[PDB]
RNA sequence: AGGACCGAACCGACUAAUGUUGAAAAAUUAGCGGAUGACUUGUGGCUGGGGGUGAAAGGCCAAUCAAACCGGGAGAUAGCU
RNA sequence: GCUCGCCGGAAGACCAAGGGUUCCUGUCCAACGUUAAUCGGGGCAGGGUGAGUCGACCCCUAAGGCGAGGCCGAAAGGCGUAGUCGAUGGGAAACAGGUUAAUAUUCCUGUACUUGGUGUUACUGCGAAGGGGGGACGGAGAAGGCUAUGUUGGCCGGGCGACGGUUGUCCCGGUUUAAGCGUGUAGGCUGGUUUUCCAGGCAAAUCCGGAAAAUCAAGGCUGAGGCGUGAUGACGAGGCACUACGGUGCUGAAGCAACAAAUGCCCUGCUUCCAGGAAAAGCCUCUAAGCAUCAGGUAACAUCAAAUCGUACCCCAAACCGACACAGGUGGUCAGGUAGAGAAUACCAAGGCGCUUGAGAGAACUCGGGUGAAGGAACUAGGCAAAAUGGUGCCGUAACUUCGGGAGAAGGCACGCUGAUAUGUAGGUGAGGUCCCUCGCGGAUGGAGCUGAAAUCAGUCGAAGAUACCAGCUGGCUGCAACUGUUUAUUAAAAACACAGCACUGUGCAAACACGAAAGUGGACGUAUACGGUGUGACGCCUGCCCGGUGCCGGAAGGUUAAU
């Protein structure tokens, strides 16, 4: 499980918007870009690590990249796990 | 007893139709039944093989004791079933030491009746044993024709054999058929005839009845064209074909049978 | 009205997938073309 | 009880008119046949080209079928235009 | 924004398959959009899909596929054993409310449930790839009890009428609440328990099967709904404050009864019939190799676990199949009010729409319709197309017939409303009260209330009361086919094909026959009361003569005659 490689390498990047804002509001959740093969235990568990806080519950989600297609030739986006980390209620950083 | 259908609509008044108060109602003895998954008649290349052979009813199978192996010890008939793959009706026989088993319901056979094979038996319809003791003269239903290998002759409802020759090692007996054939003495066989016998009394009548018997529709050649059959096209009503198989082979009469292997056995052809 | 193609992926892959083109000498053969020809799409995929 | 009767759904396709560079490479509208049965329909399987399947019309086998489609022999041959 | 109109068993709402960002927002208008377009399923950017218990993976097997070794085959390869895959079927568990611009049985609130690991504790024979149970199965019909739902009364909040009347027998609205837990009702099935013994269940068995006794009759298995709880809750008109006028916050009445009532549920039932109606695991039990102070087995509590992938959006279509934003096609679920037999049909409800060129004109002609004096098939290949008939109940109805039919033959009669019988009838329903009692969701008594056709008499309005939609024209003669079915997808639906029935003919099973160089396999888990080939085509009455030709069956003495 650990593998503190793994858990340095499964948190990807935070993520913005409205919901994920008012998430953080009402919900005392927080959401983020985590690795495709990751799952809910290693986002949970880095997190507890990595961000001092304690986890409560974690949701994913794998997001559809759009696609793009300019003349003829079409391109399309990768795709991405989301997650929805819950705080306990010890909520910090 | 073969009752007729009223007139209450075409189709259903030449209904003749064969109801027998006797039978068990309701599910057969399900520890001896089997799957029997249907065919449209066709083989394992997935062709038609034999045509006319599609649909209609759905059919669980009852596993038959052909072999009649349970020596010395009697059994006796629980009950008369109905058999949806077969002529034949059936009996559900128990045997004393408490195995099951069904066998072919013959001519007379009674609930409560008392069934028994083995080479001594008492020689009663219902009863099993070899030919070498079945006294010549005797009318006996499915026939073994290898010994052990179980019954193969007289099988279906009506039928039966008469034993007419021992001398030898084998016996003669005479087909349902007409025909005369040696068959050696040690063949196992019934007392008996086989049971349900105004099964050739009824009459279908209506087209569905043969379907929903799994029977498809048999087209007459001279109705096909050339291309197809044998039996050509017409122009206003023809033929003028000498009477074949769709494979132009011929029938009205050419004989088909060819085995020399088993020629030895037969002392009579039919007639 | 009623048209020919009605599509079942479930029926496409079976059919026509890459894994029954494996199945068999002259569907190794379709493959082997394609690939000859420089095909983009081989076959029909996820 | 019934390949029973009437009649929606559902399955069909008898008539007329409309359309015919269509709304549509076969339909719309008004009427019509079956509608508990040889009924109707979903899903997946099996049968392959002188082969299939056919309640038999040479019908159907992907808008096609008296021998499917694709590629190849291939620049078949054409005393014809 | 206010009208108007259209759909409403759909032109609404849900799923599934297919699509693959079409979803929501901002922004833009070239091109796409049959017009303009500030709009869009168009461009561009950003946001959006949250699950132990919805689905898939997973376990199980169907048809079928593949398939070690194997059988067969010039090579290719075809079969196929053990196995292994394959749902269109079996297999554990979640609900109501709330929230986002866009996800929700997934997030929040509240209240649950499933099966595992770990522990603790008390208690015990546990133990499979095996046995047995079970899972586990058709059609049709019947009628009782229910719920979903709706009607009315009551209850609560509100209302006193743009124009004569409306404080009342008046008007409008609402009157909703789940899983789970407890209870075991209507109703279905079956007698129970003990002991002994046995050729069966590939070994074994305490289980199943079978044989004996002994004993008590009440025992068990199943099971909708109701009631209780869940709910101190949720929802609930409407109020009360703020409001960027988009909304937000706060609070919150009544929340009952009677009656009607599915096609849903009890019902995988019952009854009944011939065509006689999957498999495998989960699951319960039984032992085998085994392990025996262990492990396990069972139960309470406690605790940890339930991963991964789908989840936006279109859904009978502008997103799917049709080259189109195409009058076409596409499986399954939900069924409100009035009238009605009805899922028809007309009009509404909720919900969704007015179909992406419009504006005028009001010629011929075309298309689609409405009415038409007199006449009434004279039209025409033909009554083609029209027009007409059209419901219910009673009366009544010919030839002929296989006695079922014909037949809805034909033809008559009634039909609205109001009152009376009876201020609402027969019937349905059924509460208080009374008595019982194995006292329960019980029985008997009882008839309040509620609902409520049909009938006769009388009176009454109109030209007309099955007033609209909706909804048979009838009859006589005669060809062919018995009949229901089938067929030329796209000019042929018929007298053609099939058909039950009949006949001939082959076939002794390793059948004939058929697919197959073959193995293997259909025929068939069938066996002459069967299976194939052929022709005839219900049934009534019948089916004559010819064997020279051709076919076929039999034959053999001669004659002729291959390889050799
Ligand atoms: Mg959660
Ligand atoms: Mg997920
Ligand atoms: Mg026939
Ligand atoms: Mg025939
Ligand atoms: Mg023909
Ligand atoms: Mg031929
Ligand atoms: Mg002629
Ligand atoms: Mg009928
Ligand atoms: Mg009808
Ligand atoms: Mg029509
Ligand atoms: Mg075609
Ligand atoms: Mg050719
Ligand atoms: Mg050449
Ligand atoms: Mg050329
Ligand atoms: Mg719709
Ligand atoms: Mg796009
Ligand atoms: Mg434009
Ligand atoms: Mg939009
Ligand atoms: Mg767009
Ligand atoms: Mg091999
Ligand atoms: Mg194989
Ligand atoms: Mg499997
Ligand atoms: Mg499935
Ligand atoms: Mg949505
Ligand atoms: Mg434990
Ligand atoms: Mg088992
Ligand atoms: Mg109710
Ligand atoms: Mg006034
Ligand atoms: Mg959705
Ligand atoms: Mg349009
Ligand atoms: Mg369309
Ligand atoms: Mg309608
Ligand atoms: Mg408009
Ligand atoms: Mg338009
Ligand atoms: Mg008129
Ligand atoms: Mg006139
Ligand atoms: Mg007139
Ligand atoms: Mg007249
Ligand atoms: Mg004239
Ligand atoms: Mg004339
Ligand atoms: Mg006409
Ligand atoms: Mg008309
Ligand atoms: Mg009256
Ligand atoms: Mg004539
Ligand atoms: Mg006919
Ligand atoms: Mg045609
Ligand atoms: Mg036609
Ligand atoms: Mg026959
Ligand atoms: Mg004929």
């Amino acid at each position: 499980m650990i593998r503190e490689e793994r858990l340095l390498k499964v948190l990807r990047a935070p993520h913005v918007s409205e919901k994920a804002s008012t998430a953080m509001e009402k919900s005392n959740t927080i959401v983020l870009k985590v690795a495709k093969d990751a799952t809910k235990a290693e986002i949970k568990a880095a997190v507890q690590k990595l961000f001092e806080v304690e986890v409560e519950v974690v949701n994913t989600l794998v997001v559809k990249g759009k696609v793009k297609r300019h003349g003829q030739r079409i391109g399309r986006r990768s795709d991405w796990k989301k997650a929805y980390v819950t705080l306990k209620e010890g909520q910090n950083l | 007893a073969v009752v007729k259908c009223k007139p209450t609509s075409p189709g259903r008044r030449h209904v003749v139709k064969v109801v027998n108060p006797e039978l068990h109602k309701g599910k057969p003895f399900a520890p001896l039944l089997e799957k029997n998954s249907k065919s449209g008649g066709r083989n394992n290349n997935g062709r038609i093989t034999t045509r006319h052979i599609g649909g209609g009813h759905k059919q669980a199978y009852r596993i038959v004791d052909f072999k009649r192996n349970k020596d010395g010890i009697p059994a006796v008939v629980e009950r008369l079933e109905y058999d949806p793959n077969r002529s034949a009706n059936i009996a559900l026989v128990l045997y004393k030491d408490g195995e099951r088993r069904y066998i072919l319901a013959p001519k007379g056979l009674k609930a409560g009746d008392q069934i028994q094979s083995g080479v001594d038996a008492a020689i009663k319809p219902g009863n099993t044993l070899p030919m070498r003791n079945i006294p010549v003269g005797s009318t006996v239903h499915n026939v073994e024709m290898k010994p052990g290998k179980g019954g193969q002759l007289a099988r279906s409802a009506g039928t039966y054999v008469q034993i007419v020759a021992r001398d030898g090692a084998y016996v003669t007996l005479r087909l349902r058929s007409g025909e005369m054939r040696k068959v050696e003495a040690d063949c196992r066989a019934t007392l008996g005839e086989v049971g349900n016998a105004e099964h050739m009394l009824r009459v279908l009548g209506k087209a569905g009845a043969a379907r929903w018997r799994g029977v498809r529709p048999t087209v007459r050649g001279t109705a096909m064209n050339p291309v197809d059959h044998p039996h050509g096209g017409g122009e206003g009503r023809n033929f003028g074909k000498h009477p074949v198989t769709p494979w132009g082979v011929q029938t009205k009469g050419k004989k088909t049978r060819s085995n020399k292997r088993t020629d030895k056995f037969i002392v009579r052809r039919r007639s | 009205m009623k048209r020919t193609f009605q599509p079942s992926v479930l029926k496409r892959n079976r059919s026509h997938g890459f894994r029954a083109r494996m199945a068999t000498k002259n569907g190794r053969q379709v493959l082997a073309r394609r690939r000859a020809k420089g095909r983009a799409r081989l076959t029909v995929s996820k």
